[PDB]
RNA sequence: GCGGUCGCCUCCUAAAAGGUAACGGAGGCGCCCAAAGGUCCCCUCAGGCGGGACGGAAAUCCGCCGGAGAGCGCAAGGGUA
RNA sequence: GGGUCGUUAGCUCAGUUGGUAGAGCAGUUGACUUUUAAUCAAUUGGUCGCAGGUUCGAAUCCUGCACGACCCACCA
RNA sequence: CGCGGGGUGGAGCAGCCCGGUAGCUCGUCGGGCUCAUAACCCGAAGGUCGUCGGUUCAAAUCCGGCCCCCGCAACCA
RNA sequence: GGCGACACACGUGCUACAAUGCCCACUACAAAGCGAUGCCACCCGGCAACGGGGAGCUAAUCGCAAAAAGGUGGGCCCAGUUCGGAUUGGGGUCUGCAACCCGACCCCAUGAAGCCGGAAUCGCUAGUAAUCGCGGAUCAGCCAUGCCGCGGUGAAUACG
């Protein structure tokens, strides 16, 4: 869910980038 | 929450303490810079801080390694309801 | 009748037992007599009948079908009629005793999570040491699909050592993982 | 068969039956599963002991796992207490540890709500 | 022993973390070892 | 009168045989067991201390120690390993 | 001990072809309202004095025996 | 002195009688509806049973004592 | 130092309890506003945060940029479970004089409550509700899940 910072939905709601959501 | 390039210590105390490391001699300073690191050297002191209220002492050991100078001195007063 | 720990005891655990504590008499240096395990179960008491797994899967490890314990006093707080079965409680000497007791040390007490050693104040100070374990799985003939639901025992281990002393040697020396 | 401690995982995948190993998932199977070059999409029903003794003993080996870790986790508690430390304190007497607020819900720290009474 | 119903006892084969382990003599034989704090790793021997 | 009591067992009273009174001091019975019976063969307690998973004063297990303080269906006395 | 009678899935019951099985308050579901109701609308098998014995079949007849309610009597 | 019943959550009652677990209304606490309070609805909390022995495996429950409580009685003189 | 207290109590919201759903890969469509004190395409190292370098644009030019949902392919197989990410341990990034009180973010370990919510009670009549992103202001950084806005796909129902 787009609470889970380790996840593509995650951090994608956050705003954020990283291993699971690189640039 | 780190630094790493970095690792800040006043240097009200860090002076006074360096001093005191080697000294011949240790007593109780009191300062107000808890936003400081503690120590790799400081180890061994006691030394007063402060909580917005008054002067805590804190004597030293290793496992207060980088714990910056106030986790050791709190600020509240609580004792329950 | 040969069993390689039985062996072991004979063939250099007697004499570093010898030349270590120093004997008149080949009977004094410490034997090894009667490893009991003893299952106390309240967990089966009023239903008695979920005992014989935890009764066969004994024997199956021991190799000897236990006999089963029943109720000293009634006690009110558990339950405790004077009728009831608490446990199971083997009896194992002589070869059997040995056999079990090497697949033991070689197998049981590796397979415990932790496992920082036994405990070294477990003798009773006449020089006997008895322990407890948790899951009974930690031994080769339990499959853990085989496992209805866990329970310990505990196991006494008596000795013809007068002394505490020469109780932990006799252990030791049979290599039993200490502290 | 099984991983630390006991812990055996079963049927279903094996980089998933992984993270029900403590001090373990995702992150630390999927890399350790090809570090073994053993298939991920492997049901851990079926597999070679082969690939057990691989998977077991690089495991076992490599980092602490709960037998020792949660020994562990919690030794650095008492060491983060006793010593007189801030979050010693909010270990000490069960508080929440790295900032946030307790005014309103804490609940997972906290434990259930005892109520009381109003002015 | 007493005759009848109760195992059979026969000498059996068992593993470790190394290889294999003799002295064995179980019923139910042929079982197998995950680990062994003596083949040593997780305890003796420190690491 | 009102109250209490009314037969049976145990203990004291009772004065070292028996027996022995009072609205003298205290308690129990009006059953229970097809095993709690016959016999043959085994077995020996309570308790305390140490030991030992979940077991805590007390479940079970293991040691030493324990001549009877336990048990004997129920009251007391005698008796009894 | 006689005589009548029972005897009923949660409770009350209501059932004597040899078939099924309920009818009420209950319990849950679900509409309604506010509140309390009151109305409405939905169910597994639950092998029904007890084992026996009658037959194509017996909750469901017959002897048995446990029981209950009732009523008669009698008590050295 | 005498015979009878009783002492249980703050109040008032059950439960004891037939050993094993403590219930009912009100009060009280948290929430709800209301501008608001009561009423009402949803939730919860709260006691070792006068006390002290004994009995039992286990005592509010059975037994003894004591402490209160209520009731009856105290006649011929 | 506090405004950040925590036995507790109400209000507004976010993420949820899963299979019209989660995870991974690939491919596609917006509007609006911001920005040469800044926005950083692009190369490198870094798992990543980010650090390097460095090109362009006072910007219908160049940059924030990636839109998300979806679309396709694959996995999960009804599990407190690949649901869900609360809490905690550890390791670092950056802003800043400084991150103990008390910051935001990356990774590793941890994986909590929760199986559609009692009495009650809210919004919405159409490009509305639901659901999916994105921008901006404030601002060093940020506790924004906020508020002001923007398009994406797109219901149900009104007897009375
Ligand atoms: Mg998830
Ligand atoms: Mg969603
Ligand atoms: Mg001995
Ligand atoms: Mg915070
Ligand atoms: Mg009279
Ligand atoms: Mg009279
Ligand atoms: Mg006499
Ligand atoms: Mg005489
Ligand atoms: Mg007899
Ligand atoms: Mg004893
Ligand atoms: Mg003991
Ligand atoms: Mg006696
Ligand atoms: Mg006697
Ligand atoms: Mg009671
Ligand atoms: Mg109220
Ligand atoms: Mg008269
Ligand atoms: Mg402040
Ligand atoms: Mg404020
Ligand atoms: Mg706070
Ligand atoms: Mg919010
Ligand atoms: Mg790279
Ligand atoms: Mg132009
Ligand atoms: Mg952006
Ligand atoms: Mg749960
Ligand atoms: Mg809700
Ligand atoms: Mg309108
Ligand atoms: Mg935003």
């Amino acid at each position: 869910g787009k609470g889970d910072r380790r996840t593509r939905r995650g951090k994608i709601w956050r705003g954020t980038y990283g291993k699971y959501r690189p640039r | 929450r780190s630094l790493k390039k970095g690792v800040f210590v006043d240097d009200h105390l860090l002076e006074k303490v360096l001093e005191l490391n080697a000294k011949g001699e240790k007593r109780l300073i009191k300062t107000w810079s808890r936003r400081s690191t503690i120590v790799p050297e400081m180890v061994g002191h006691t030394i007063a801080v402060y909580n917005g209220k008054q002067h805590v002492p804190v004597y030293i050991t290793e496992n207060m390694v980088g714990h910056k100078l106030g986790e050791f001195a709190p600020t509240r007063t609580y004792r329950g309801h | 009748l040969d069993v390689a720990l039985k062996r072991k005891y004979y063939e250099e655990v007697r004499p570093e037992l010898i030349r270590r504590f120093g004997y008149q008499n080949v009977w004094e240096v410490p034997r090894l007599e009667k490893v009991v395990i003893n299952q106390g179960l309240g967990e089966a008491k009023e239903d008695a009948r979920i005992l014989e797994k935890a009764a066969q899967e004994l024997a199956l490890i021991t190799g000897q079908k236990p006999a089963v314990t029943r109720a000293k006093k009634s006690i009110s707080n558990f339950k405790l009629r004077k009728g009831m079965p608490i446990g199971l409680r083997v009896t194992l000497r002589r070869d059997r005793m040995w056999i079990f007791l090497e697949k033991l040390l070689n197998v049981a007490l590796p397979r415990i999570r932790d496992f920082r050693g036994l405990n070294p104040n477990s003798f009773d100070g006449r020089g006997n040491y008895n322990l407890g374990l948790r899951e009974q799985l930690i031994f080769p003939e339990i499959t853990y699909d085989m496992v209805d639901a866990l329970r310990g025992m505990d196991i006494a281990v008596v000795t013809t050592a007068e002394t505490d002393e020469e109780a932990r040697a006799l252990l030791e020396l049979l290599g039993f993982p200490f502290r | 068969a099984r991983i630390a401690g006991v812990e055996i995982p079963r049927n279903k995948r094996v980089d998933v039956a992984l993270t029900y190993i403590y001090g373990i998932g995702k992150a630390r199977a999927k890399e350790a599963l090809e570090k073994t070059g053993i298939n991920p999409a492997t049901r851990v029903k079926d597999l070679t002991e082969a690939e057990v003794v691989r998977l077991r003993e690089y495991v076992e080996n490599t980092w602490k796992l709960e037998g020792e870790l949660r020994a562990e986790v919690a030794a650095n508690i008492k060491r983060l207490m006793d010593i007189g430390c801030y979050r010693g304190l909010r270990h000490r007497r069960g508080l929440p540890v790295r900032g946030q607020r307790t005014r309103t819900n804490a609940r997972t720290r906290k434990g259930p709500r005892k109520t009381v009474a109003g002015k | 022993m007493k005759e009848g119903i109760h195992p059979k006892l026969v000498p059996a084969r068992i593993i470790c973390g190394c290889g294999n382990v003799i002295e064995t003599y179980s019923t139910k034989p042929e079982i197998y070892v995950e680990v062994c704090s003596k083949c040593h790793p997780f305890y003796t021997g420190q690491q």
